[PDB]
């Protein structure tokens, strides 16, 4: 009991909880057993039948249990390079789509401008340019003097406007 | 040969209690990265299974030694806790080293450090840099001395933002993305301003 | 154009819902998160998809609201035998 | 030791149990990584948030906080820093020896 | 011709060969039907070698059998290895990715002594993969090849060494078994005598002796006359057996008490058992044969014995006293001698057999122990054979070898020549022999018994040069992987026609002959002394009443490669290595015209590839297509042969297959039907035959730079079609399933065009860089809208567009059309990996033209990229008017000695402008010893020149003398081989004739279009910030330390900084350099690298307190 119960909390990479590394090592044991029964490897449906339990759920342990490789082995077929030299970084920033970002705010800045003040102010505090947050329509009317309703009949107007050909075009080719 | 380190540590500030460690460091995670590539399978830094050891073995340890246990499970314990920390820094500095699947070693952390592949070398004196491209050598006899037949491709693809700058420049195209799209396909208006 | 899946049909312009020729009036709520679901259907859609889409950014609530609402179209268009709004724990509900 | 380029000295020594906990942001004693269903690190673990810094900028364990503004404020069910991922590729922890 | 199909090459050979080349496969089918147990084998067991017929299956598993329990009362054994028809034939695996395979069924016997209990069962041993008619394995789909690798056979081997510190000659002898523990002995520089065991530096042969049950009394009885260890056992200081088992136990096992019986087993089961010692079939039999021990008897007993070791010590002995040869008791006489470790008759050749057979022995051992477990375990009279047996340690040992070791590797298939190289290749790496890191020089050396066995000329030329070589053409493998070769024997100073096969063992017991010597017809030489090879590989004059041997023939020597290569005696050694390593990387045309001047090697190399279809029955051809050939048989049955058609090798080349035969003709068993990607009418093409001049030329053919007519470029001379494979797969994920459809979100008409409404382009639509071939779209759901998401989708009315597409696009760089699509997924039964429920893969072909970076070359290694393509109008052209296709600088060949490709481009010439030697009064002098039938060659005729029985320089100035005019009556080339050019720019002539021709010209496969690579900005990796690496990433060049050096001597330091810190680690730095270069204004400076940082941080988690101080 005390083996069994250390090789499920630590024999893996990513721990596995032992009343899922019971069923992964079950299933193994019959599907090998099913495969020199059947003289062939056991498909997942038959599987499931053993298992009393769905394809889906059979399918979703299979891929739960594989491993992790290590970043360090060598790849090539002589010893030359690691695995880890081949793998990009996702989280890296791109280099050109900050320029792309920053000259993009530019052109809404601009853009904004061209409308009247208070619309724009109105845009700006309803999705958070000016700060994180896009406030409601009731911290605007207390910003602003106004009521609800004229600030939804001011926003409705400001994007109608802001609908027009030129800012479309004009912002379209940013996407 | 003796008194060269006994005075050493007599001349300065150093403490010879640094041989010894009660508490060891954990390296930053990103330096140890664990990421998911294409197909679903995973990959982890070959660090982290030492570092995992060493900690299953401490836990035990301590378990062991708050329970009550007798002195050879527990000095048998302690052996193997400091043959994990000795892995950790140098993995087969002494005895055989760990292994994992494949029979191949475990790198420890000063085997990213030693050899022409380690750090120093591989990594830090040398670099991979960019703005750079390789390619064939042919011959340019008629060409003056100071002077170099480029590629019109490659150099486009390395001249790639001064171009892309001088392009919406010229007003070819009207924003970045414009004259990216326009460089990727290698539109008519760029050989010109290529030059 | 027609929004569809299975047994229900939805459809945007004229603003209601069938159950195989059964139409049922809905919230606005309840109308705009089972449009969105139906258009992804198969597919998992989270808590903070559901909530930065259905209702707008600035919900400072708890999440409870989707909870009761999606128990609202449950008990209304899949009160018949099948089950298809399903639902993945800590992770989001489907329809299918 | 602000990285600026302007580095009169380089010194190195032998380090102490004191060094070592002044460096460490946290103390790790799980031998766990990630989550093998959700795909999130653990705590107290190897990948711990709370000890190394949040996963995704901006955000705690939980997301409680996805929000620029929330500059060097810990969270008070999870206790991680809000700040950028990339002090995980600086914040470094310990383990101590029985 | 033996050959039903062969065209007529007429041939400059003198001396008729006595037999002919051997089928160029038995090297790998040979060993493979072995290893099975085929009744072809059987047969060939039956006619050599009778005593013992035994496959390899079969041997295992009557060494595996019985497996006793301890009880010894219920056992369990092997019998019966039998297989059964195939999985499904060669195409459909290679095309849906299985591996062609059968069963494997084994009568496992459980018997009970007990009481008395027979269980048989046929018991599946799972599916052994199976090996195709060309000795290729098919692996997922994929072509692999075993390669013969070259290991020390295991035995007995005796060196001697110089001291140095009294220049004391010391003797040392080593037993190495496979699969044992070492032994050793040696004398010391005293007269002591070493026995140093399992690497234990103690006992002399004394205490050894002692523990073998010897004493004292009988040990200077046998060994008497040695003083030295005579000396040494004076020097015992341990007398008594107990004494000496104790002191070896006390040694070899310390921290255990000894005791009176376990010294006696360790001892015993140490060497004398074969559970844990035991030298192979091939070991045995090395010892015996260096030992006189059995020369009569079977084979059996594998494990070391006690009177061998003896024997050992008493040969050791003898040969430090200076002894030259030894009878040990029982056995016959034998010379005393040391061993050469690297002569052919020790360095045995593990075949693809040999190599199956350890896999599996390895497979099976892991069979015994868990049936001894589980049968210790299970409940006794309710036990059966399918309970007892689990296969899965057996099958996945044979997939642990058949994948990911590199002894098997991808069968290139750039040409058949490449494919039949890759076979028929030797190498000495991967398990169980020396590697890279370990080549001695004396290793890499060309060992005197080499001598056709292994050709000394083709070999890999980079770090691996020595380590990887070719069997030679008339080579073969013994039965106990020794190779050797055939050779003729002279009795009486007469040649018979008698061939024997002989190894390099005996061939130092013989004298052997040269093949090219004056025979007289009769069986005599015209000169008393002949130059022969004598025993210890030296060469020397010999009267001709005195050799016992002759080589079969010459190019006995050489591999099959290089034996293509023509005038190859007129080629400089390493110049003949580089064109035989290049005969190999030359890429397939879409002609492929036979070379006006070849080998007779080229029509039997491509027969024996098997890239070209044969009839195997003879019969008249019904009807011909260009997919198919419907062939009637004499005996009423008729058979079709498919024909491949643009399938794509393993290194994205065409395989193209072209029939050569008409709708009514007949054709005999073994006629080509068919010919393949670099075949002319059966016989390997791998070039074209190209007009050259040998002149400098305005300085664009500087340094090995070739320069060529643009109507290489205009009529398709130079081409070749370049087929690419794109896979894209749709797998379930957390959030749903991706899926592949044309619906793909913010994306245009245009490209969506070539899309189908399945989503995947269509056929026959070309494509370029950037286009979408497959349109798979993921589930993501939504991330953090910025702000500027949301106020465009506002702005313009952008939708949810909840999904993301990783659609396939066509990577970097190429472009062409589209040739087929396979679509694989679960819905229609196909099995596919876990996970994945569709399977796309797109092919792309390019007619990839000549062009200037493409690298030409000829047969006789004189490569070089081509410097400038030339209108045809600006080329030296002949009187005629003919522009020349192709011109070589003159200032390569003196200083490479490879004028065999002068001789090539004179006799080329000869043969595309015909001849006819005027037989007026008799034939002249040159051609005296001439054949018939060449003293008059119509135009365009294709000759053949054998490697060293070629056409003299003599021969070949006549032949040019006499060279019938083209057209109208001229003689463009004059007797010298030279003309007279015009200068096509300037008009004038030139001023001194020049050489012209015809030379054989192959492209090679290092175009242009595959290694042109640029970098701006792409990936970084994650540990450390620096750029990625390779043409698979976006690449970027490695600035490495020597370049770091020579940035330093200039002086250089601010490009230096720009290249160190915001090119590669400086994050910040590179993000505003980009604004930076993008807005307009000057670079920033630089910052620090993350590199450092990363070291920094990595000492600190060494225990070191590193920090920086500012002051
Ligand atoms: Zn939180």
């Amino acid at each position: 009991q005390a083996i069994t119960r250390a090789m499920a909390d630590q024999a893996r990479t990513i721990r596995i909880p032992v009343h899922m590394v019971e069923v992964i090592n079950k299933l193994g044991r019959i599907q090998r057993e099913l495969l020199q029964d059947l003289g062939r490897e056991p498909t997942p449906e038959e599987l499931a039948k053993e298992m009393d339990i769905t394809p889906e759920k059979v399918l979703e342990i299979q891929q739960y249990a594989r491993e992790p490789i290590s970043l360090d082995q060598t790849i090539g077929d002589e010893g030359d390079s690691q695995l880890g030299d081949f793998i990009e970084d996702s989280e890296a920033v791109v280099a050109v789509d900050a320029v792309s970002f920053t000259l993009l705010q530019d052109q809404l800045q601009s853009v904004l401008d061209t409308l009247s003040e208070r619309e724009a102010g109105v845009v700006r505090l309803r999705f958070g340019l000016t700060d994180g947050q896009p406030r409601t329509l009731d911290e605007i009317g207390q910003v602003y003097g106004v009521t609800r309703e004229r600030i939804r009949q001011i926003e409705s107007k400001t994007m109608s406007k802001l609908r027009h050909p030129s800012r479309s075009q004009v912002l379209r080719d940013y996407l | 040969k003796r008194l060269k380190v006994v005075a050493a540590f007599q001349q300065s500030g150093n403490s010879p209690m640094g041989m010894v460690l009660d508490a060891v460091p954990v390296i930053p995670p990103e330096l140890r990265p664990m990421v998911q590539l294409d197909g679903g399978r995973f990959a982890t830094s070959d660090l982290n299974d030492l570092y995992r050891r060493v900690i299953n073995r401490n836990n035990r340890l301590k378990r062991l030694i708050d329970l009550g246990a007798p002195e050879i499970i527990v000095n048998n314990e302690k052996r193997m806790l400091q043959e994990s920390v000795d892995a950790l820094f140098d993995n087969g500095r002494r005895g055989r080293p760990v292994t994992g699947p494949g029979n191949r070693p475990l790198k420890s952390l000063s085997d990213l450090l030693k050899g022409k592949q380690g750090r120093f070398r591989q990594n830090l004196l040398g670099k991979r840099v960019d703005y750079s491209g390789r390619s064939v050598i042919v011959v340019g006899p008629q060409l003056k001395l100071h002077q170099c037949g480029l590629p019109k491709l490659m150099a486009l693809e390395l001249f790639k933002p001064f171009v892309m700058k001088r392009l919406v420049d010229l007003n070819h195209a009207q924003n970045i993305k414009s004259a990216k799209r326009m460089v990727e396909r290698q539109r008519p208006q760029v050989w010109d301003v290529l030059e | 154009v027609r929004l569809t899946f299975a047994d229900i049909e939805l459809d945007e312009e004229t603003h209601e819902v069938w159950k195989a020729g059964q139409p049922v009036s809905l919230s606005p709520t309840e109308f705009t998160l089972l449009r969105y679901f139906v258009i992804n259907a198969g597919t998992v859609l989270s808590k903070p998809k559901i909530l930065d889409h259905v209702w707008r950014y600035d919900f400072g609530g708890d999440v409870n609201v989707v909870e009761s609402y999606v128990s609202y179209l449950r008990r209304k268009i899949d009160t018949g035998e099948k089950r298809l709004l399903h639902t993945l724990r800590g992770v989001g509900y489907v329809l299918r | 030791m602000l990285d600026v380029n302007f580095f009169d000295e380089l010194r190195i020594g032998l380090a102490t149990a004191e060094d070592i906990r002044q460096w460490s942001y946290g103390e790790v004693k799980k031998p766990e990584t990630i989550n093998y269903r959700t795909l999130k690190p653990e705590k107290d673990g190897l990948f711990c948030e709370k000890i190394f810094g949040p996963t995704r900028d901006w955000e705690c364990y939980c997301g409680k906080y996805k929000r620029v503004r929330f500059k060097g404020i810990i969270c008070e069910r999870c206790g991680v820093e809000v700040t950028r991922a990339k002090v995980r590729r600086e914040r470094m922890g310990h383990i101590e020896l029985a | 011709n033996s050959v039903p199909g062969a065209p007529n090459r007429v041939s400059f050979a003198k001396l008729r060969e006595p037999l002919e080349v051997p089928g160029l496969l038995d090297v790998q089918t040979d060993s493979f039907e072995w290893l099975i147990g085929s009744p072809r084998w059987r047969e060939s067991a039956a006619e050599r070698g009778d005593v013992n017929p035994v496959g390899g299956l079969e041997e295992v598993l009557y060494e595996l059998s019985p497996i006793e329990d301890f009880s010894g009362s219920m056992s369990l054994s092997f019998s019966d290895p039998r297989f059964d028809d195939v999985k499904a034939p060669v195409d459909e695996c290679k095309d849906k990715d299985m591996t062609y395979a059968a069963p494997l069924f084994v009568t496992a016997e459980f018997i009970n002594n007990n009481t008395g209990e027979i269980k048989s069962q046929t018991v599946f041993m799972g599916d052994f993969p199976m090996m195709t008619e060309k000795g290729t394995f098919i692996i997922n789909g994929t072509e692999r090849v075993v390669v013969s690798q070259l290991v020390r056979s295991p035995g007995v081997y005796f060196d001697e060494t110089i001291d140095k510190s009294t220049d004391k000659t010391l003797h040392s002898v080593k037993v190495i078994p496979s699969r044992g523990a070492w032994l050793e002995f040696d004398v010391d520089k005293r007269d002591t005598v070493g026995v140093r065991i399992d690497r234990k530096r103690r006992q002399p042969v004394t205490v050894l002796l002692k523990a073998l049950g010897w004493t004292s009394e009988q040990i200077v009885e046998r060994f008497g006359f040695s003083e030295i260890m005579r000396s040494t056992l004076e020097k015992d200081n341990t007398v008594g057996t107990d004494e000496a088992l104790l002191d070896i136990y006390r040694k070899l096992r310390p921290g255990e008490p000894p005791t009176k019986e376990s010294a006696q087993t360790l001892l015993e089961n140490l060497f004398f058992k074969e559970k844990r010692y035991d030298l192979a079939r091939v070991g045995r039999y090395k010892v015996n044969k260096k030992l006189g021990l059995h020369v009569g008897e079977p084979i059996t007993s594998s494990t070391l014995t006690e009177e061998d070791v003896v024997a050992t010590i008493e040969y050791l002995v003898r040969l430090h006293e200076g002894q030259t040869t030894m009878t040990v008791p029982g056995g016959v006489e034998v010379p005393v001698e040391t061993d050469d470790i690297d002569h052919f008759g020790n360095r045995r050749l593990r075949t693809v057999g040999e190599l199956i057979q350890n896999q599996i022995r390895v497979g099976m051992s892991r069979m015994e122990r868990v049936v001894r477990e589980r049968m210790t375990t299970q409940d006794v009279e309710a036990i059966t054979p399918q309970t007892l047996i689990n296969i899965r340690p057996v099958v996945a040992a044979i997939k642990e070898f058949f994948g990911t070791s590199q002894l098997s590797q991808f069968m290139d298939q750039n040409n058949p020549l490449s494919g039949l190289t890759h076979k028929r290749r030797l190498s000495a790496l991967g398990p169980g022999g020396l590697s890279r890191e370990r080549a001695g020089l004396e290793v890499r050396d060309v060992h005197p018994s080499h001598y056709g066995r292994m050709c000394p000329i083709e070999t890999p030329e980079g770090p691996n040069i020595g380590l990887i070589g070719s069997l030679s053409v008339y080579a073969r493998v013994n039965p106990f992987g020794f190779i050797e070769t055939p050779y003729r024997k002279v009795v009486d100073g007469v040649v018979s026609d008698e061939i024997v096969y002989l190894t390099a063992d005996e061939e130092d017991r013989h004298v052997v002959a040269q093949a090219n010597s004056p025979i007289d017809a009769d069986g005599r030489f015209v000169e008393p002394r002949v130059l022969v090879r004598r025993k210890a590989g030296e060469v020397e004059y010999v009267p001709s009443s005195e050799v016992d041997y002759m080589d079969v023939s010459p190019r006995q020597m050489v591999s099959v490669a290089t034996a293509m290569i023509p005038f190859l005696e007129h080629d400089d050694a390493n110049r003949a290595l580089m064109g035989a390593n290049m005969q190999r990387q030359a890429v397939p045309l879409v002609r492929s015209e036979a070379p006006l001047v070849g080998t007779g090697m080229e029509l039997r190399a491509a027969i024996d590839a098997g890239d070209v279809v044969v009839a195997e029955e003879s019969g008249v051809i019904e009807e011909v297509s260009a997919d198919y050939i419907t062939v009637m048989h004499d005996n009423g049955t008729r058979r079709t042969y498919r024909m491949r058609k643009f399938a794509r090798s393993n290194h994205g080349t065409c395989a193209n297959q072209c029939p050569i035969v008409d709708a009514g003709d007949r054709v005999e068993a073994g006629q080509v039907i068919a010919d393949g990607p670099c075949t002319d009418d059966g016989e390997m093409a791998l070039g074209k035959n190209l007009l050259v001049a040998i002149m400098p030329w305005e300085g664009h053919n500087y340094e090995d730079a070739i320069i060529l007519s643009n109507r290489l470029v205009e009529e398709d001379v130079l081409t070749s079609i370049h087929i690419e494979e794109h896979e894209i797969d749709a797998r379930d994920t957390k959030l749903g399933a991706e899926e592949i459809t044309r619906d793909i979100p913010n994306i245009s008409d245009e490209v969506l065009a070539d899309l189908d409404e399945r989503g995947i382009v269509r056929i026959g639509a070309e494509v370029r860089d950037g286009d979408i071939l497959v349109g798979k779209v993921t589930p993501k759901g939504e991330t953090e809208l910025t702000p500027e998401e949301r106020l465009l989708r506002a702005i313009f009315g952008e939708k949810a567009r909840e999904v993301r597409d990783t659609s396939l696009k066509v990577p970097h760089g190429e472009s062409g059309k589209v040739i087929g699509i396979r679509v694989f997924s679960r819905e229609d039964e196909d099995e596919l990996p876990a996970g994945v429920n569709e399977l796309v893969r797109v092919y792309v072909a390019q007619k990839r033209k000549i062009s200037d970076g493409d690298k030409l070359a000829g047969r006789h290694g004189n490569k070089g990229v081509i410097g400038k393509i030339l209108p045809v109008e600006d080329m030296p052209f002949l009187a005629d008017g003919t522009p020349v296709d192709i011109i070589l600088n003159t200032h390569g060949v003196p200083r490479r000695m490879n004028i065999g490709q002068i001789l090539e481009t004179h006799l080329g010439w000869c043969a595309h402008s015909g001849w006819k030697v005027d037989a007026a009064k008799g034939v002249p002098d040159w051609a005296a010893r001439l054949p018939d039938e060449l003293l008059e060659a119509q135009p365009n005729a294709i000759v053949s020149t054998p490697v060293f029985d070629g056409a003299q320089e003599a021969e070949l100035q006549g032949l040019l003398s006499c060279t019938l005019p083209n057209r109208d009556g001229d003689v463009l080339v004059d007797a010298d081989g030279k003309a007279m050019l015009f200068d096509g720019r300037s008009g004038e002539p030139f001023p001194y004739p020049v050489t012209v021709g015809y030379m054989y010209i192959m492209k090679l496969h290092h175009l242009v279009d595959d290694k042109i690579h640029a970098r701006s900005t792409g990936p970084y990796s994650m540990i450390t910030q620096q750029p990625l690496g390779g043409k698979a990433q976006f690449g970027g060049q490695r600035f490495g330390e020597m370049e770091c050096w020579a940035m330093q001597a200039y002086g250089a330091a601010y490009t230096l900084q720009e290249l160190l810190t915001i090119k590669s680690d400086d994050t910040v730095g590179r993000v505003k350099v980009y604004e930076a270069i993008v807005k307009g204004e000057n670079i920033p400076e630089p910052g620090i690298p993350e590199s450092f940082k990363v070291l920094l941080k990595e000492l600190q988690s060494l225990c070191l307190n590193v920090e920086v101080l500012s002051s």
